[PDB]
């Protein structure tokens, strides 16, 4: 629930970060 | 917790992006730092465009979401802080704000910027300060 959200913000944050320096 | 120049350096940008994202009105000329705002504004608009559907599912899966924002932020960057995670929080924060706005009553909308800025700084202040706040994001 609130933990699933947190983990998806980490996937999104980590992928976003890798593709842009 | 403490409202310093750092607290308001971040809040100014989050507050105006939420405003711009909810009303669709340009805020490039109300923000203190125009160059940062454009960068962060675009970063969040990319995340939203690519993940608005997932946000819509996770949000309908979670009742009582206003009082769960600090926990989501905590559980996103407790093991490590990165700008990618910080931006994802702001973008998802923006979506929630719009969602509570279209649900129709604004008293929460007035608080979302402070709520995430508080949650963000409760764990990342030194990390943000050691980069001169948004300078590290450029």
């Amino acid at each position: 629930p609130e933990i699933w959200i947190a983990q998806e913000l980490r996937r999104i944050g980590d992928e976003f970060n890798a593709y842009y320096a | 917790v403490k409202k310093d120049e750092i607290y308001y350096t971040i809040l100014n940008i989050i507050q105006n992006y939420f405003i711009e994202y909810c009303t669709g009105k340009n805020r490039n000329f109300h923000v203190e730092d125009e160059n940062t705002y454009i960068i962060v504004k675009n970063m969040c608009d990319i995340i939203l465009r690519d993940n608005i559907v997932e946000f819509r599912k996770d949000i309908d899966r979670c009742s009582d979401i206003e009082n769960e924002i600090p926990e989501i932020v905590y559980d996103t960057i407790h093991d490590k802080i990165t700008w990618g995670r910080v931006i994802s929080i702001i973008a998802f924060g923006a979506y929630v704000t719009k969602v509570f706005k279209e649900k129709g009553r604004d008293n929460v909308v007035d608080l979302m910027p402070d709520i995430i800025t508080e949650s963000l700084l409760s764990r990342c202040r030194s990390w943000l300060s050691d980069q001169n706040c948004w300078d590290g994001l450029k």
